[PDB]
Order: C-alpha cells, then structure tokens, then sequence
C-alpha cells in the first residue's frame, strides 16, 4: 500500500483555530482573566497528553451580538502577571509603553498575533497533583488544590479608544491555533462533561456510560 | 440644532384609497438613517418600520401593517402605504438618530390625517 | 408578543428628583434596548437616549429630562431614567419603548405613558 | 494548418465557475445538505462523463434578495460525515476545533477555498447501477436505488455569528470551479430537462424529440 | 537631430481607453448588442485603416445616473453568438457553467479583462463591399448590406444579482483599449458627422467642406 | 569634518509637494485653465532660478468643502493646446479617446501620475522679456507682454460622471513633485509679496523692506 | 545554562510605542507644541539614562471621542523651529511647500513615518544643569532652568482640511517607538510621582518612600 501517514501526524492534529473565550461588553472595559479551558471541544483535544509545549497564533473576531459591523475603534492589551491592571476606560495603564497592544476597528479583517511559549517550567501542564504553597492545608483552602503556578499567564484587557462612552455593545471570539507542538505521555480520554475551568470534577448523580447500551449480549 | 420636516401638513382624506408622504432629513452623517413611527390617538403605539434612505429600506413589520412602503432618490426620502378606512386614521411621524442604527432624538416633525 | 406595562402615572415635586418604572411584558430582561420619549405638549416629541445607560444623545441629557439616565434595577427589570426634576418644566408625558425580537430592536411594543407633573 | 487545440482540451472545458446551489435565510442558520447536481447547466457537463476525479475552488457570493450589502458578520462551516451538525444559532458546534470555517463580513469581497478530492473511492461518479446496503428489497425501499455512499460529503452550515438575532435576510449563492480534472467512459448527453436531484426519471408524456421537426422530406 | 518616432507608431496610437457604449437600467436587466462603433472619436480612430488585429483591454465603470456609489451587487455576461440569451433577472443563463462571467460591487473598483482576437476570419474589418448571403437582392433586403458577419461578437447581458427587484438605477460605461494591433490599407478620413452603426451614409443637405472658407485668394 | 551636503542639492531642495491650484464646483464642471504661479510659497522656490528643466507627480485630492467624504465618482481629463474643450456635463469630448484621464471616487485615496517635460523649448522659463506676437505694439496690447506661449500647457478639466446633477460640493486640490530636476542662471529672490498671476507687479505704495529696521547704529 | 541575553539588551528594551500626547480639537486646528515628556509610563524609562540619541516612528491613532470613526480628511504639518505657523483653517502655511505633511482620512489605518535624529548635539539630553543664555539671573527668570534649546524640536499642528467648519470631534493619540538606539550614563530612577514636564520638582508634604514598610524587624 500506499496510505500516507502525514495528516494523522501531532502537528496536523493540532493546528486547527479553536473557540477559547467569549468576552462581552454589554464602562467600556473589562479585564478577562485567562483560562483557555472554559471550551469542551479543544479541551478534550488538549488534555489528551499530560505535558505540551507549543507556540500559538491568536485570533480576534469582533462584532456586535447580533453580527452586525459598525466602525468603532477598539484596543486589546495583554498583560502579564504583575503588570498594573487597567481601572477604567482611561487609566493610566492603557499608555502601553511596556504592554503588547493591538489597535484594530471592527471593521477591519480580525487580528492575528503569534505568541511564543512562555511558561517558566520546559511545557504546560494540564494535570498538577498537588498543592502550589507550603503551609497548613485544612478545609478552607482547597481551592488552590492542582492550581499550577506556572500556567496563569497574566490577563488581557479590551477596551473602547475614547475618553468618552461608546453606544455600541461588543462580543469578542478568541480562537486559538497551535504551531510546533511536541507533547508527552498521553492520558485516557474524558467521558464525562465538564463542570468547571479549574478542576475535573464531575456529577456524581449521573454517571454516562461509554458504551450506548443494547438489550442482549446475542 | 438639527432637525428635519415632514411637510405634507394635513392629509384631508376623503375615505378612499390613495397616500403618500416624505420626511427629508437633513443629518450629519448620510449613511445610517432608518424612520417611520405611528402614535395613534387612542392608545399604544406601533411603529418600527425602517426604510433606510441610501440602501434596503424596511425590515418591515411581518405582521401588523405590512402595507407600509419604502423609498428611493439618493436624497432623504419616505414613501406611500394604502387604503385604510376610518381606523388608522392617525399621526404618523419618522425618527432620526445619532450615531448607528437605534432610536435616538431626532424624530420631531408629525402629520394629521 | 404580549403588551409592556408602565407604573401608574403620577407626580413629583419641582426639586425631588425621582425615579419612574415601565414594568416588564414578562419574556426577557436586560437583552433588549431600551429607549425612553420625552413629548411637550404643543405634540413635539424629542427623544431622549438609549440602551442601559447610553442615553447621552446629541445635546440633550441638560435640561433634568434625562438626567440621572440610570441603569436597570432588574426589579422591575426596565426601570430607569431618574432625573433632577426641574421647576415647572418637565411636564411632558415618557414613554418606554423596548424590542421583543421580530420587531428587532427598534420598536416593538410600547406602554400608555407616564406623565410627570411638575405644577407646583 | 495551424488550428490549436488547447482550448478544447478536458481541463479549459470545466474550467468554468458555475452555480450549483442558493441558500436562503428567510433561527439565523441553515443547515445545507450537499447536492452539487440541482442546477442544469452544469450537471449536464459533468454527466458527460462516468466517473471523474477532480479538485475544486469554491466562491461563496453573499448579499440581501434585492442586491443590497450590509455590515453583517458571517460563519460558513464545512461538516464532513459524522461529525456533530449544529442546532441552533449558538450550539457547541460552532466552536470549530475540528472542523474548517470561513468568517468572513457581506461588505468584503467574495471568499475562496481550494477542497481536495476527499472521495474513498478512486473518483467520483454520477452514476451507479445498484443498492448501497445488503438485505431484502422490497417496494418500499426504492430511495436509495442509485445513491451510492461515497458521494456524500457530509452537509454545509452558515449562521450569523452573534448570539441574538440579526434583523437581515441571506441568499447565499455558491459557484464551483474544476482544476486538475481527469475523466472516464464518456456516455451520451441528455436531452429530456431534469426533474429530481438523485435519480435521472424523465416527464413520460412528453417525449422532448432531439431535433427540431420539419414538414417534408425533400425540403428543407 | 534627435527627435524620437517612438510615441507615434501604430501601438502607442491605439493604446487609449476609449468610451465604446452606455448601457443604462433605468426588470433589472438588459440584453446589449454588441456594436462598438457608436461613438465618434473611437470610430473616427479605427476607420481609419480597413482591416484591423488586435486583442483588447475591457473595462466597465459603473454608477447611478448622477454619480453616487451605493453598495449593489452586479453580474456581467458574456453571450457568444449562439448561446441561449437570459430572457428575465433569474433565468437558467445565468448559471454561467460555459461562459465568462464578472460578479464585483458597484462600491469596487471598476473591473478589467482582457478579451483575445476572436473573429472567424484573419482580422477585423470595418468595410465590407458585399452582402452576406446568397439569393435574391430586392429593395425590401437592404438591411445587411455592408453586414459582414464575422464581426458580431454575440451579446453582452448585465443584470442586478438577487431575485427580488433593486430599487437603484444602474448606468454602466465601458472602456476599450487596444493592444497588439497590426493594421491594414488606410483610407481617407472622415469629415461628415457620423449618422447610424452600421453604414456610412450621411446628412446629403448639408455638405460640410473640410476647409473653413476665407473671402478672398489673395 | 564629516558634515554631508547631500539634503542641500538642487534635487531634495525641489522634491516636496506643494500646492498648485484649488478647483471648486459650487453645471457640474469647471474648465480650470493651467497656471501652477498662483501660490506664493511654491512661486517663491521656482523663481529663484531663470530656466528649469523636470517632470512631476501631481495628485489631487478631493473632498467637499468642509473635509466630508462622500461617494461620488469623478473624472479628470488633461486636454492640451488645440483639443476640443468641453462645453457640457456630457459633451462629445468626455469619450477620452485621445486625451488621458484619470477616473476615481471622492472616497478612494488620491489618485498621482506622472507628467513627463512636454515643453517645445529646451526648459521652462518664468521670465521671458519679450511680446510672443509680431506686429504693431501699442497700448491695448500690454497684456501679453511677459507671456511666452511654449509654458501654456493647455487646461485641466473636471467632472462629475454622471448625465443627471449630483448634489455634492467639489473642492479639489492638487499638489506637484518636482524630479529630475535642471535649472540654469539664478535670480535675486523677490520680497515684495504677490499681486497677480502673469507679471511681477507689486504694490508701489507699500515698499516693504527687507530687512527690519532698529533705532540706532551703535546698539541692536 | 543556555540563558539567552538578546531580549534585555538596550535595543530591545525601548522598541515599544508608548502614547507621548492626547491632542484633542472640541476652530478646526491646533498648535500642539513638542513636549514628549508628558505621561509618565515612557518618561520614567527615558530618564534612566542621561544622554540618548535614537531614531523613531511615530504613530498617529485618531478618532472620536468615544471611538467611533466617520470619514473626515485631516492633515498634520510638521513645523521646525523658525517656520511660519499657521494661525486659521486656511492659513498661507498649509501650503506645505517646504514642511513635511501627511494627508489621512479617519477611516484609514493609522498613518506612519520615521523621523531621525534631528538634534544639533550628538544625543539628546533629558537633564541639563545650566541656563541657556546669559545674563543677569534674578528671580523672575527662573522658568528656564533646565531648558536646553537643543531639544525643542518646533512644534506639530494638525487641522481639518476643508475651508468650512467640519461638526466632528477630534482626538488624536501619538504613539512613538525607538529605533537605533544609543545611551550613556544611567541615573538613578525615579520613585515620586511627575508634577510637571519641564522640571523635576516633586510634592515635598508627600514623601512616598521606596519600599512598603512592615511593622517589625524580625518577622516579615
Ligand atoms: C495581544 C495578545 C493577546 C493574547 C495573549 C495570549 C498569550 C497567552 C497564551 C497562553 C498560552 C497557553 C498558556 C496556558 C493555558 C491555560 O490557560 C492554562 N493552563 C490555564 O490553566
Ligand atoms: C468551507 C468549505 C465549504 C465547501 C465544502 C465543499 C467540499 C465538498 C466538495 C464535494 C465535491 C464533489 C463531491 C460530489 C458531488 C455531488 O454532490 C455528489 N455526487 C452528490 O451526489
Ligand atoms: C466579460 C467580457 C465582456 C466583454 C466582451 C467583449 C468581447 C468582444 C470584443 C469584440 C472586439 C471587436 C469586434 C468587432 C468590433 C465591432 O463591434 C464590429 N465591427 C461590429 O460591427
Ligand atoms: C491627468 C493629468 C492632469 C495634470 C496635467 C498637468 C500637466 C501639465 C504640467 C505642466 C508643468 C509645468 C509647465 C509650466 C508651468 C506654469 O504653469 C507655466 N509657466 C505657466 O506660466
Ligand atoms: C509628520 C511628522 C510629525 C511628527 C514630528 C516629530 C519629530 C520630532 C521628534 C522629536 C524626537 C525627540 C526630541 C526630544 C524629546 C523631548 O520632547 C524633548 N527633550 C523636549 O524636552
């Protein structure tokens, strides 16, 4: 035979734009924390392997809630862990002489950005067993429990330009593509749907079957 | 500060069948604009017919009047609707916006049947 | 489908700067776009701004018509437009005019209107 | 002489960008199933011919029913078979981290994709004398005579991209080049016009003659 | 002297975009035949010579009767001699899977395409001492005369995209110019105004000489 | 030293676009003659020398009278010495099938070429002491004094396209490069400012000096 | 280690546009004078070092004041120290026959250039210990200590291009990266909040000291 086996390869598998974020301004601002786990569909594509180490190319799709494009100037601001946040429509972090920023109106083509890999450790992870500080570890604290310190990469912050209110509402669509991945030690995949962003766990009331049952083993 | 007028000043009808109209903005910006309320005398009001004066005008009541027409020109204009008797005979009026396509101040100027 | 509702019309004092409700059909709260009328009597009818608190139109928003255009209260979940209330002016009639998705945006159902008496 | 016969040849014949489908969104989403033969002009060229084996550049031309352009996002979605269709205008399969989509406004010029052959076959083929499945084949299972399953190619999806609903109407229309074109086993051409998208049945009470009658035999 | 005979030959001569037809729309389609010949600076130029062989550059510019550009979308056809015409503004010959075709928004810039020597005979020819077909030649028969018919191109048809009807009023101005041109036997110029398409009578009361008359010879 | 004389030549002196004409339409065309002496901070760079020797690159740009962008299609035409005018909004001599031109929306960016030395002498000439005419020279006839007929480069003529009458407001206003630049004999710059367009006649009741003057001589 | 430098060098560190000026129209124009020390994000990086000679790009973002974009053409002048400014709409100094101009609409992208170092000294300098002239020196003449004229570099005016009066707001941003940078002698930074920008002078009842200080000595 010939049958190649190019296009079942990791890079191919991977490099496709996914949805990460929906994020809606229904005072012009907001300030969207970053976790890209919130969407089932990369989700249980990424946390097939334990550990991955890749680039990405962002992608912003900006409109109104109903689709509709009006000439409005905007701003995206990443900002990493420890930066000063933004405050208001017109703070003084928006002057941008040390953060990445993208000017781009609505009407424009969506913009695209290529992040490198900037986790402190050699790969991300998706899987932490076990707890970030040291200390006492009683009831009330375990919110931190596999909560890794070395995937919060920051925030990232949109605005609208002006000193003054726009009358315009946004829903912005983040999609995500992933370039020259390497991965490592594949997991069992999930079955379950998921509940929260931080944690895996489950309803306990309902356990789905894996297997669409039938009526007899004949 | 900025205004527009309908003028067909009264409508006069004899209980028939033909009618038209024309409110002609005067606006700023000349690419946005979508018009047209009701206030009847009685009671609530319809309206939210738009005719877009450049391109596609209505996205018209599918329901209710669907009689309500649209417009043409190049230059600010509003059109017919047809025949209706003795109910629905009211004051009909357009609506004018800052900036992008929701109602805002502007819609001054009415006409009496 | 159904009809908005207003508050029963009623008065107010020339400096008490108080609030007026339009309580909700019963569908949905909040996603729609709200839009609130201003009419003196002489059947002029200036329209005052829009959706939650964007309401600051060409100039207006000055003479205490519209001041304080606030935002909803989710209460009575359409409730806004406070203003200052203004000595002997501000009688008018206000009308709230929120779409109900077929009637896109615009104008689908409105109420009878509250009058403001300001006569004192 | 030196009459060329380059542009007679098999690729510049199909080289053409015909119309093979009009969506129309009179929910905000429709769900396209593929049928690239409901349009006659060019299903009577790609008949021609049993089996093909092609690529193909697709153009998707966009506007309100009167012409008219407006500000308003879009969302094509090509689903391949099995995957999971969409359900409404916000569904969990509008996501696209499998699937490839196109977004692109009604006021940019028309978008153009490049889909390779992806048939499991060797070609592609407009006709096929048999059943799909095994089993008994009674009177009631006459739909799938001449459906064979490697021509599906799984169904088409557009929406509008926001969660509310957009106040304006779509027609869609798509138009289908032909590149890299090979061919097989020419058939004759048809003559009776097309009544149905998956079978070739003809109007019996009229027999449409292939040349148009005269009076006599020794005048023309 | 140096003085160059470049920016006189035949080619730099032919080689301006001249106005060739309007075609106006005031059921949102129109079927035009093809006559290049309608307007007088262009016809005066290539009358010039008898036979003609040239490819060409097309371009049409397209607005409303008084210059505004409103976004509407359009579609050029061209029809060969032969080809089933589009009789309504949704017929079948609109698929357009054998001939060219020009889809672009009244907002674009104008379109171009560049159309090769298509005539059945070796070159073009603007005179033709002859009539086309054989038979009978009585007074009822003089249309074809001076009618060759290896100079119809067939029809071009335009129409407005959609099935409903466009409230916008469509004039289009097409453009043509010449490249490639090899020329043939050159005759005398033109000095009667022009009358007709397709024959070069003129207006036989009033004579116009060539030369504007003086009183005296001395 | 290392101090460059490059940015002092004769060639980046001359290279910056400056402003020529303002054409504005209040029948929807304007038959602008071509006088490129009716600015005076241009006139005063180009009358330093006596002959000059280049092309150019104008553009024009184009808006309504208070910076307003409006879509409206135009067309330019350059129409030389001895070329039929244009009388109309739709004349006879709108086919261009001689002349250049130029067609452009008011909403596009503004449209440049690139105007070769068509002069019949050697280089342009801003001073020219002589009647171009033969003949008797009396009174009457001062008006050509100073007027050499090779720099008349014949008119410029706008339009807006359409047969009907559009209702927008047309300024126009284009701006020349100079490149490829030859200039011959230097003249005292002027310091009188500018009355007309043809001749350096200055106001001779106000002869302003050129430098300002002080109180005394033995202190500043 | 294989730790790499190159991203904490000089070069790397300043190649970042930071916002220099808000320059707002509630006539038509604006004489905006030239002071890039206004906002404090990029002044507190430019005053780590005391000399520094770079080129830059410059980055001009204009909108309204709340960020909606309507086409309106605009023109900026750069003015050099000793030019004519413009004083109306429609002055004689939009010319533009020896300053450099840019000619945008607000719908565009935001217009670029590339200025170089345009400094009589070998680098800029944001300190200067002295007076910039002579003279006597009493108490009334203390607005230019520490104001070197080597650093003024003119100033940057903008408009509305139309002869009428236009009904837009605008807000125009000012963006400047560095390229090509050079630095000598780094000073210790600054930990006060900036008061004005010509001077270095602090709110003397409000000593923010450097770090956040603890109650004890031994515990942290
Ligand atoms: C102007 C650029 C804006 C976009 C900035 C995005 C850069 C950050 C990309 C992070 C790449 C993945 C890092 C980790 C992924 C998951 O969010 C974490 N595991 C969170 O638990
Ligand atoms: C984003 C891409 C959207 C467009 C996706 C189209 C890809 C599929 C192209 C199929 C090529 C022809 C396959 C078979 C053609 C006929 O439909 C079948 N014979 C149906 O009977
Ligand atoms: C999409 C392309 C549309 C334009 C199609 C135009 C192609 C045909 C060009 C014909 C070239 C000249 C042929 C003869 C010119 C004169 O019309 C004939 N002599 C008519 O008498
Ligand atoms: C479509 C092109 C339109 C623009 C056509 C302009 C071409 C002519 C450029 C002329 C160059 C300078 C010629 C002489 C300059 C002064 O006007 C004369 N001295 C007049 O006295
Ligand atoms: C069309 C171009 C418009 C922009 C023109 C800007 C060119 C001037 C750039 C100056 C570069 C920095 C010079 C000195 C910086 C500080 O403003 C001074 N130290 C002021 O004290």
């Amino acid at each position: 035979n010939h049958h190649s086996t190019q296009e079942t390869a990791i890079g191919n598998f991977f490099s496709r734009a996914g949805l990460v974020s929906i994020i809606t301004m229904p005072d012009g601002y907001v300030n969207w924390d970053i976790d890209l786990m919130g969407y089932a569909q990369l989700r249980r594509k990424c946390e097939l392997f334990t550990y991955m180490r890749f680039d990405a190319e962002f992608t912003f799709v900006v409109a109104k809630p109903n689709g509709v494009l009006v000439p409005q100037l905007l701003q995206y601001m990443y900002v990493p862990p420890g930066a000063p946040k933004p405050t208001s429509r017109d703070s003084f972090a928006w002057q941008t002489a040390t953060n990445p920023s993208v000017f781009v109106k609505m009407t424009d083509p969506p913009a695209q950005v290529s992040v490198p890999f900037m986790s402190p450790a050699s790969a991300y992870q998706w899987f932490y067993d076990g707890y970030p500080t040291f200390g006492e570890h009683l009831q009330a604290n375990d919110l931190d429990y596999g909560q890794c310190p070395n995937n919060m990469m920051g925030t990232f912050s949109i605005r609208t330009v002006g000193t003054e209110k726009s009358p315009h509402s946004i829903t912005l669509r983040v999609y995500m593509r992933i370039k020259h991945v390497r991965a490592w030690i594949p997991r069992p995949l999930r079955n379950q749907p998921y509940l929260f962003k931080t944690n895996p766990n489950y309803k306990g009331n309902d356990i789905k079957c894996t297997s669409t049952s039938r009526d007899k083993i004949t | 500060d900025i205004v527009m007028s309908q003028s067909p000043s009264s409508l006069a009808v004899s209980v028939g069948e033909k009618v038209t109209m024309s409110c002609k903005s005067s606006q700023s910006l000349l690419y946005s604009n979508n018009q047209k309320n009701y206030l009847a005398w009685y009671q609530q009001k319809p309206g939210q017919s738009p005719q877009l004066l450049i391109y596609w005008a209505s996205t018209r009541e599918s329901g209710v009047p669907d009689r309500f027409t649209g417009s043409e020109s190049g230059t600010d204009f509003t059109l017919t609707i047809s025949s209706v008797k003795a109910e629905d005979l009211a004051v009909f009026y357009c609506q004018q916006y800052y900036n992008y396509p929701w109602t805002f101040g502007g819609g001054t100027k009415l006409e009496i049947k | 489908e159904v009809q908005l509702q207003q508050s029963g019309p009623e008065l107010v004092k020339p400096g008490a700067s108080v609030k007026m409700s339009c309580k909700a059909s019963g569908y949905t709260f909040t996603d729609y776009y709200m839009k609130w009328v201003k009419q003196s009597h002489g059947k002029s009818l200036e329209w005052i701004g829009d959706i939650n608190p964007y309401n600051g139109d060409s100039f207006n928003n000055q003479k205490f018509k519209g001041k304080a255009t606030l935002t909803v209260d989710t209460s009575s979940s359409t409730a806004y437009m406070q203003l200052n209330s203004l000595t002997s002016e501000d009688s008018a009639v206000y009308y709230c005019a929120i779409p109900y998705d077929y009637d896109e945006g615009w104008f689908a159902y409105w109420g009878q209107g509250t009058l403001v008496t300001v006569s004192a």
